[PDB]
RNA sequence: UUGAGUGCAGAAGAGGAGAGUGGAAUUCCAUGUGUAGCGGUGAAAUGCGUAGAUAUAUGGAGGAACACCAGUGGCGAAGGCGGCUCUCUGGUCUGUAACUGACGCUGAGGCUCGAAAGCGUGGGGAGCAAACAGGAUUAGAUACCCUGGUAGUCCACGCCGUAAACGAUGAGUGCUAAGUGUUGGAGGGUUUCCGCCCUUCAGUGCUGCAGCAAACGCAUUAAGCACUCCGCCUGGGGAGU
C-alpha cells in the first residue's frame, strides 16, 4: 500500500475440470456469502455451452478470453501535473482479471429471463469476436495508442 | 523523377514543432514532411514520436525519386535532434555524415523579455 | 605545472607565424583558454591581438565547420 | 633632507578624443526549387499563407551590438571603459639619488565633471519596446500570458543635474601577530630558473590573534590605537509639504 506490495491468496483448482480459472470465475459471480448457486448456474452453464458445438466447456472458454484479455491500458498520471494519461504495459495477471470482471458483468446484462443462458451465450459469441466484451477490449487497444505520441517517454 | 539520388536532408526543430526537408545538394526542394501535416496538433507535436514519423512520411516518397545517401542538416535545438536521424537510419537509408549548424551571433541583436510566470 | 608555451626565448608574435600560431586555436577555430594551455600573463594578451589581426587579412579562418 | 617635487632609466593598462575599417547574426528585397500549412500556449485563440507561405539556395541593402579570449583580471577621482588599425593626449608604478630646500594637509562660499529617464534643433532607423490595438485567463482584469506596434533606444551641438550615484564605511598621516592565493615590478642563490628557492615595493581577495562592538561582526584594504581639517544629527507623524 505504501511500504510495499503484499501476498495475493491463490485459489484451489475445480472439483470437476480442476481449473483454476474455474474456480477464480465461480468467485466472481457469487454474492453475499452464497455460493452454492454460484457453482450451479456455472455448471448449467457449462453443459449449455458444450451441448450446441460440443467441443469443450474449457477450450472455446480459453478462447473468449484469449479474444478479451488486453495488453494496453490508460493509466491516469500527473507528472506533468495534468491530464496526462499514458499507455501502460499491462501485467499478467491483471490481464485475467479483467477478462472475467468484463465477461461476467457486460453478460449480466445480456438478457435472457433464464437464469444462466446469459453467460453461456455471453462466453460462446466472445470465443467468435463478436459481442461488447471483444469491442471492450479493442475500445481499450484504439483508446491506447490513440495517444502514444505525447505519452509514451515515460 | 531523374534519379537525382545525391542531395542533402535538413532538420528544423523548435520547442513546439518538428520539420525535415530533402532537397538535391543545390538544393531545389524535393520533398519534406512535418509533425503539423500528418493530423498531430499544438500540445504535441514537440515529441520524440512526431520526429520519428515526419521523417519516415518525408523519406518513404523522397527515396522514390531515386536517392540513396543523403546529408544532414541539423538546426533547432529541441526533441527530435536524436529520434530523426536513426529513423532516417532505420527505413533504410545512408545517414553518411552529420553537421550541427545552430545559428550563434557575435552578439549583435537584442532577445526580446524575459518571461514572468 | 604546465610548461609555458615560450621556453624557447620568443619575443615577437609577429601575427604572420602562423605554424607558430596554430598551437592556441581550437581544433573548430575557437580560442582556448589560458588555464586549458597553461600559457603566461602578458602573454595571453599579445597571443589574442596578434590572432585578431590575422582573421582579417585572412591568414586565418574565423569559421571552420564546412 | 626623511615630507613634497624635479632629473635620469625602465614597466603595464577595456584611461580619453578624432579618422577609417572587419566578420557572424536578425530583418527587407531579387531569383530557383517547392507544396499546404506555418507560428503561438498550462490549454487555446488572434495572426501570416493557394495574389504560393514556412523551408531552402544565390546575390544585394541597411542599421545596430561586438561570439570565443573572459579571469574575486586591468584602468580611471567618481559616473564608468571590451571587434581591428592609425593621428593627438592624461594619469599611475619600480629603480637610481643628479637637483630646489618644508614649497605641506584639509578646504565654507566659487568653478568643473556627473548612470538612466526627459527637453530643443537637424539627421538615422535593423532589432527591442512605455502608450495603444487585438487575442486569451478571470466573479471583475483598463495586469501577469500571446500576436502587432508609436515616441525612445543611435549620431552632432545645446539643456536639465538627479539614483539603493553603495563598501549605505570623508580625507591626510604614523603604529599594532599570523596564514593563504592572485595582477605589475626590482634585487639575491640554484641556474638552461625564462621552469624553483629567498628579500622587498605597489594593488588586489579569503581565513584569523589582540582590541572593539548592543549583538551581526571588523581585524595592516580596521569598524583597533591616535592628532589635523571638513560635512552631518538630537522622538515618531505633519513633510522634504
Amino acid at each position: 500500500p505504501r511500504k510495499g506490495p503484499v501476498a495475493k491468496r491463490d485459489v484451489l483448482p475445480d472439483p470437476i475440470y480442476n481449473s483454476k480459472l474455474v474456480t477464480r470465475l465461480i468467485n466472481r459471480v457469487m454474492v453475499d456469502g452464497k455460493r452454492g448457486i454460484a457453482a450451479n448456474i456455472i455448471y448449467n452453464s457449462f453443459d449449455i455451452i458444450k451441448e450446441s458445438t460440443g467441443n469443450d466447456p474449457l477450450e472455446v472458454f480459453e478462447q473468449a478470453m484469449k479474444n478479451v484479455m488486453p495488453v494496453l491500458e490508460v493509466k491516469a498520471r500527473r507528472v506533468g501535473g495534468s491530464n496526462y494519461q499514458v499507455p501502460v504495459e499491462v501485467r499478467p495477471e491483471r490481464r485475467t482479471t479483467l477478462g472475467l470482471r468484463w465477461v461476467v458483468n457486460y453478460a449480466r446484462l445480456r438478457g435472457e429471463h433464464t437464469m444462466e443462458e446469459r453467460l453461456a451465450k455471453e462466453i460462446m459469441d466472445a470465443a467468435n469476436n463478436t459481442g461488447a466484451s471483444v469491442k471492450k477490449r479493442e475500445d481499450t487497444h484504439k483508446m491506447a495508442d490513440a495517444n502514444r505520441a505525447f505519452a509514451h517517454y515515460r | 523523377k531523374k534519379n537525382i539520388e545525391s542531395g542533402v536532408a535538413h532538420i528544423h526543430s523548435t520547442f513546439n514543432n518538428t520539420i525535415v526537408m530533402i532537397t538535391d545538394t543545390h538544393g531545389n526542394a524535393l520533398a519534406w514532411s512535418s509533425a503539423g501535416s500528418l493530423g498531430f496538433k499544438g500540445s504535441k507535436k514537440s515529441t520524440p514520436f512526431a520526429a520519428q514519423m515526419a521523417a519516415e512520411a518525408a523519406t518513404k516518397v523522397a527515396m522514390e525519386h531515386g536517392l540513396k545517401t543523403v546529408d544532414v542538416t541539423v538546426k533547432g535545438p529541441g526533441s527530435g535532434r536524436e529520434a530523426a536521424i536513426r529513423s532516417l537510419q532505420a527505413t533504410g537509408l545512408e545517414v553518411t555524415a552529420i553537421r550541427d549548424v545552430t545559428p550563434v551571433p557575435h552578439n549583435g541583436c537584442r532577445p526580446p523579455k524575459r518571461r514572468r510566470v | 605545472k604546465v610548461d609555458y608555451i615560450a621556453a624557447n626565448h620568443i619575443e615577437y608574435i609577429d601575427y604572420k607565424d602562423t605554424e607558430l600560431l596554430k598551437r592556441f586555436i581550437s581544433e573548430r577555430g575557437k580560442i582556448l583558454p589560458r588555464r586549458v594551455t597553461g600559457t603566461g600573463a602578458k602573454n595571453q594578451r599579445k597571443l589574442t591581438i596578434a590572432i585578431k589581426r590575422a582573421r582579417i587579412m585572412g591568414l586565418l579562418p574565423f569559421v571552420s565547420d564546412e
